[PDB]
């Protein structure tokens, strides 16, 4: 099956539910926990420890279609190179959410 | 009990 799918059930965000939503970043976990000290950017929820990569992204969004449905869920896949925006957290202060792409 | 940056981990990364 397609890339979403499958990378959706084998990371457990799709063995117990069906998830509408979620991202798959291609570079290397140090690339992207380096993005907690690039630029500053307010969150979608107006919190401040949001971060926003200098560069794009190699990124694969996965969006359930109209009809998916527990345990049957189905997902379109775009492939795109954008920035990520990440919130960060914690000592280290690392990646905890997901904000968005631009 | 997974961290947070766990979860961020599982799964948003796919180097
Ligand atoms: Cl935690």
């Amino acid at each position: 099956s397609n890339y979403c799918n499958q990378m959706m059930k084998s990371r457990n965000l799709t063995k117990d539910r069906c998830k509408p939503v979620n991202t798959f970043v291609h570079e290397s976990l140090a690339d992207v926990q380096a993005v907690c000290s690039q630029k500053n950017v307010a969150c979608k929820n107006g919190q401040t420890n949001c971060y926003q990569s200098y560069s794009t992204m190699s990124i694969t969004d996965c969006r359930e279609t109209g009809s998916s449905k527990y345990p049957n869920c189905a997902y379109k896949t775009t492939q795109a190179n954008k920035h990520i925006i990440v919130a960060c957290e914690g000592n280290p202060y690392v990646p905890v959410h997901f904000d968005a792409s631009v | 009990k997974e961290t947070a940056a766990a979860x961020f981990e599982r799964x948003h990364l796919d180097s």
